[PDB]
RNA sequence: GCUGCAGUUAAAAAGCUCGUAGUUGGAUCUUGUGGAGGGUUCCCCGCCCCUUGCCUCUCGGCGCCGGCCCGAAGCGUUUACUUUGAAAAAAU
């Protein structure tokens, strides 16, 4: 059915709404339905950047998501055609769980994996709005002020498919984990 | 520097940052499977496998095409052997240097490179006894050693 | 090296001339290749530092010799790299 | 050096290496102050105007003032930025 | 073998300051590592920082103000109470006007100074002046 | 000589190697905006994901026109460390 989006008490925001009536009327048309079969989209939202302008971010659940990137190239470009002159990332519904040591209730019949860590989540998200292209090293820079700075590689083939998506990513990335990200090219890589 | 000796080279292997598969990799993740329970019926060791893989196939680490590393691959379908391999292989040693010194009494460096062998098996094995790969009661012992690898 | 040079900007000519453990961010020397023979001519995938004697899948009776080095091809082909 | 009423008790202040940043003392014989003409930028002529320099006698001995007094002509406008 | 990666970071300062070099490479990183030169960092005594990822522990690069006479460790973490911080000052210390001990504490890592203000005792690491 | 000594030549490193007890042991698993005291961001409240981490009873007072709320209790994986209470003759 439709308003796929968010649990109970949640489900009917306009935007929302929306963007996942966007998503599930594409079915209809002859080439994407060979690969698209109502499969989930947990939620989607519309953000602001930093030239002024928005962008929207969809959420996909993780054993979706690895049919999801296969057809995104299309998917998204499809979308970001559609829809008035926005830009478009899926990322992952992942769930982070709080420290057992003294942060949270903790007993020997469960043991929190390391799948679940804050960390383990942080450093997924920045793979997924990066798609088309391959993360190929990581700096971190600290000030005199004592904040931190991240200084991110891309690959230098498919330069073309995000170097006009830079401002987007470093206020998704902003918005989704409080910290500041810039995009980069390498000198060289081996 | 080496455990039992005065060297202390430095060769080894180097991975790269890139953890993922490159594009022009055809396998996938349970054809790659069952191509590693075929070459364990042949009785190749873990160690073959990867090396059968890396120079006649394009997978260059069975972990970043396979989520899990090898041995455990053979664990969850009951294929993996009785003791381990590296364990297996320093008894091997052992019993041949055994072998010689029955017609070689006055060979005193065959009979001081065999200290050396022993103790790295009490070594290993001590440590496998903590871990709950060996039984408590598993030792090793110079007329039965021969028994262990037959 | 002089009193002031920088360490977080190597040139790639001062990284490639040091060892594959000792550079900034480690890298391996080795690479895959592809392969192909006369009289049969399917194509197949090799590593240049291989330890077994390679058999194609045109069934010839060597496609290379290992080595204390680089394996070495039996006048094939091919020695390609790969891209990535 | 300052007292709780807010002035100064030292003899003098000594200088500093403009490569170093550490002190250079009363008998320090192999330390030098160099000093380098500026010159007009529709002809290149001086004018009078001067910029200075102070080495260290323990990195001239080990053979980095060349190298140094370079790098403190290329921060500065004489040399560029480039070569 | 390397028991304690600490005192490798700050003989490895110490050296190239007395040489007179402008950088310094420390390899390998460790949260305890990172905290301590943070500390000297808002104090004045080194400039800022910048860390590698290597996917085994990771590396850092520092710059050097000249400004540095010593930093140290003390191997044994020996536990520190309030009322006897003044017998470890008295003799790691140049003078009573500058330089700095550095504690742990369950308040976090910090100066001794600091340690007074919070009424907290700890374990000592180092020091530097 | 713990703080704090020494062992090429002044006194002094087992001829050499293995090895049980003893001492020592690599990296990794939750942060910035808002208010008070104080500053021009950080220490106390409440928050992106958890703020005593959970929970729902029943013997037992509170808030109001039965029902729903807020102080005990089960207790936060076990210890060292540190800070605070209590309790320790007088004379010196």
């Amino acid at each position: 059915s439709a308003k796929i989006v968010k649990p109970n008490g949640e489900k009917p925001d306009e935007f929302e709404s929306g963007i996942s009536q966007a998503l599930l009327e594409l079915e209809m048309n002859s080439d994407l339905k060979a690969q698209l079969r109502e499969l989930n989209i947990t939620a989607a939202k519309e953000i602001e950047v930093g030239g002024g302008r928005k962008a929207i971010i969809i959420f996909v659940p993780v054993p979706q998501l690895k049919s999801f990137q296969k057809i995104q190239v299309r998917l998204v470009r499809e979308l970001e055609k559609k829809f008035s002159g926005k830009h478009v990332v899926f990322i992952a519904q992942r769930r982070i769980l709080p420290k057992p040591t003294r942060k949270s209730r903790t007993k020997n019949k469960q043991k929190r994996p390391r799948s679940r860590t804050l960390t383990a989540v942080h450093d997924a998200i920045l793979e997924d709005l990066v798609f088309p292209s391959e993360i190929v090293g990581k700096r971190i820079r600290v000030k005199l002020d004592g904040s931190r700075l991240i200084k991110v590689h891309l690959d230098k083939a498919q330069q073309n498919n995000v170097e006009h998506k830079v401002e987007t990513f470093s206020g998704v990335y902003k918005k989704l984990t409080g910290k500041d990200v810039n995009f980069e090219f390498p000198e060289f890589q081996l | 520097g080496r455990m039992h000796a005065p060297g202390k080279g430095l060769s080894q292997s180097a991975l790269p940052y890139r953890r993922s598969v490159p594009t022009w990799l055809k396998l996938t993740s349970d054809d790659v499977k069952e191509q590693i329970y075929k070459l364990a019926k042949k009785g190749l060791t873990p160690s073959q496998i990867g090396v059968i893989l890396r120079d006649s196939h394009g997978v260059a680490q069975v972990r970043f095409v396979t989520g899990n590393k090898i041995l455990r691959i053979l664990k969850s379908k009951g294929l993996a052997p009785d003791l381990p391999e590296d364990l297996y292989h320093l008894i091997k040693k052992a019993v041949a240097v055994r072998k010689h010194l029955e017609r070689n009494r006055k060979d005193k460096d065959a009979k001081f490179r065999l200290i050396l062998i022993e103790s790295r098996i009490h070594r290993l094995a001590r440590y496998y006894k903590t871990k709950r790969v060996l039984p408590p009661n598993w030792k090793y012992e110079s007329s039965t050693a021969s028994a262990l690898v037959a | 090296m002089p009193l002031a040079k920088d360490l977080l900007h190597p040139s790639p000519e001062e990284e490639k001339r040091k060892h594959k453990k000792k550079r900034l961010v480690q890298s391996p020397n080795s690479y895959f290749m592809d392969v192909k023979c006369p009289g049969c001519y399917k194509i197949t995938t090799v590593f240049s530092h291989a330890q077994t004697v390679v058999l194609c899948v045109g069934c010839s009776t060597v496609l290379c010799q290992p080595t204390g080095g680089k394996a070495r091809l039996t006048e094939g082909c091919s020695f390609r790299r790969k891209q990535h | 050096m300052q007292n709780d009423a807010g002035e100064f008790v030292d003899l003098y202040v000594p200088r500093k290496c403009s490569a170093s940043n550490r002190i250079i003392g009363a008998k320090d014989h192999a330390s030098i102050q160099m000093n380098v003409a500026e010159v007009d930028k529709v002809t290149g002529r001086f004018n009078g105007q001067f910029k200075t320099y102070a080495i260290c006698g323990a990195i001239r001995r080990m053979g980095e003032s060349d190298d140094s007094i370079l790098r403190l002509a290329k921060a500065d406008g004489i040399v560029s930025k480039n070569f | 073998v390397r028991m304690n990666v600490l005192a490798d970071a700050l003989k490895s300062i110490n050296n190239a300051e007395k040489r007179g070099k402008r950088q310094v490479l420390i390899r390998p990183c460790s949260k305890v590592i990172v905290r301590f030169l943070t500390v000297m960092m808002k104090h004045g005594y080194i400039g800022e920082f910048e860390i590698i990822d290597d996917h085994r522990a990771g590396k850092i690069v520092v710059n050097l103000t000249g400004r540095l006479n010593k930093c140290g460790v003390i191997s044994p973490r020996f536990d520190v109470q309030l009322k006897d911080l003044e017998k470890w000052q008295n003799n790691l210390l140049p003078s009573r006007q500058f330089g700095f001990i550095v504690l742990t504490t369950s308040a976090g890592i910090m100066d001794h100074e600091e340690a007074r203000r919070k009424h907290t005792g700890g374990k000592i690491l180092g020091f530097f002046f």
